């Protein structure tokens, strides 16, 4: 990529940064993430993914902004409550950086749309709300090996993991194996959200340690993080 | 003597961040049943399928062995969402 | 306080929460909330603590909004750049929550005119960035007993400490007496703004427990979070 | 043996982010001083003035005492900001 003067003053924060750097920000400018979910985590992780330069974002849902959304989802607003997610989102995050491109994507995919979906992509984000759809992207991301930053939040709680399919690592499906309408507290989605977007934007660029190999869990009752390894499943239907 | 931490909901359902209980269980899943059969309450904190287990700081499924000495985490896993 | 019954739809999530309710959210609507600085962290915690319902904010900051803050402060745009920070994040957060106030301070206060600020309200939010304004903040509230929530960022380094000046608990000096431009990653400042508003709504609503008496620190290069006691200094200037 | 670990800038800027040291330092201050004496790169990631040290998880002064065994936690503070 080639950043413009006035995209180098815009970046300058993040130019500065040690071993970040121009190239960095190259990095950003050329990468194309997929983000999959418009609701609370997809809000707050699409925020600061569009104001750090991610050039390519394409917002993947089905949903429409609802009233109850609005407690936590801050891209949306009373005057887009029935308009698709993906539409109202893209309006707001081409307001927070009119120099990358949004595309949104209104549609509830099959595994054969998503394969395709996701190969086109250096990365994937999953702020879905359910074990059925983040399976789903795990299957279409350890097929085509391109990266998954895995967030979930409910209640007090909320979780991270990136999935890089390396060989040994595990992937989603070696910790949905372990186990099978709630409220959940507006802040959580944005510590969620910010983490989703660092651990993206430490991928794309290269730039320090993925949070691999282990869950990271933000118990927000007593603001304490706990990291627990997370080993390859043996015989996990997936990359078992 | 095995070190038990519970996190987030289940905390909040049990009343308690951590208790230290003898070493007579072999593996976590008896560790769990038998806190779980202690009240409805603690059944459903500790409900097979809506539970996660770390030992020693390392996600573990419920068929692991525990030895004196071990620290065991109970929390939810989270879909939200 | 009594909600709406429109209200009540938009805090569903919340309402819902067990040991929340609708004390809690009453609480929210109740509270009077000092967020000084309204730059990166102040444009993250803002909009958690608007959108959650925090019924009373006042904002303070001398500063206007420049193209290099839109790296990273998302209530900002390109049509407020030269315009007052407050200003341009009253407008931004009236749209996440048109049920709240929201007065906008424009000024660079002393510290009598800090105090009397600081006691009109019931928490006060540091999102400042320099020593210099922290340890004013630090000592109004020290002198007031009205809890100080504070977070900081730079590089890819966040830290939060909440200050509940209990007998006996260390506050900002006890600190600050340890030590004596820079880059900044963007999704750094919602990692610690969201935060600060999650401490915030625990401290008004008497929800879970509080970030006291540590600093809990974020090192977003490998992920890993850590959490360090905080003790009192004995002779420390201002608790000492 | 005393573990030293490192953090944020200071883990960057010397380029391990732990190592086991003897324990033949006294206090806090004669570890970070033996330490930034190593390069100026190591005295600028361990300028006094520009770092705050734990030992055992909590927050110390550089005059606390070291002891065999202990682990000791180098960071920078931050106002940012
Ligand atoms: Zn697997
Ligand atoms: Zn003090």
């Amino acid at each position: 990529a080639e950043l413009s003067d006035q995209e180098m003053l815009r970046y300058n924060r993040q130019i500065i940064l040690r071993g970040f750097d121009f190239d960095g920000q190259e990095a950003l400018k050329d990468s194309r993430v997929l983000i999959v979910g418009l609701g609370g985590l997809g809000c707050a992780a699409s925020q600061y993914l569009a104001s750090a330069g991610v050039g390519n974002l394409t917002l993947l849902d089905f949903d429409t902004v609802s009233l109850s959304n609005l407690q936590r989802q801050t891209l949306h607003s009373d005057a887009t409550v029935g308009q698709p997610k993906v539409e109202s989102a893209r309006d707001a995050l081409t307001r927070i950086n009119p120099h990358i491109a949004i595309t949104p994507v209104n549609a509830l995919l099959d595994d054969a749309e998503l394969a395709a979906l996701i190969a086109e992509h250096d990365l994937v984000l999953d702020c879905t709300d359910n074990v059925a759809v983040r399976n789903q992207l795990n299957a279409g991301c350890f097929a085509a090996k391109v990266p998954l930053v895995s967030g979930a939040a409910i209640r007090m709680e909320g979780q991270i993991t990136v999935f890089t399919y390396q060989d040994g690592e595990p992937c989603y499906r070696c910790l949905s194996r372990l186990f099978g309408e709630a409220g959940v507290m507006a802040p959580l989605i944005g510590v969620i959200g910010s983490l989703q977007a660092m651990e993206a934007i430490k991928m794309l660029a290269g730039y320090g340690k993925p949070a691999s190999g282990k869950i990271v869990m933000y118990d927000a009752m007593t603001c304490q993080f706990r990291e627990m390894k997370l080993m390859r499943n043996p015989g996990c239907e997936v990359c078992g | 003597m095995i070190k038990v931490l519970f996190f987030a909901q289940v905390r909040e359902l049990v009343g308690t961040d951590a208790t230290e209980v003898a070493a007579d269980f072999p593996t976590v899943e008896a560790l769990r049943q038998h806190m779980a059969a202690q009240s409805d309450r603690w059944a459903l904190a500790l409900e097979d399928g809506k539970l996660l287990a770390a030992v020693n700081q390392t996600l573990v499924s419920f068929d692991h062995p525990l030895t004196d000495g071990d620290e065991v985490a109970f929390f939810p896993p989270v879909t939200g969402g």
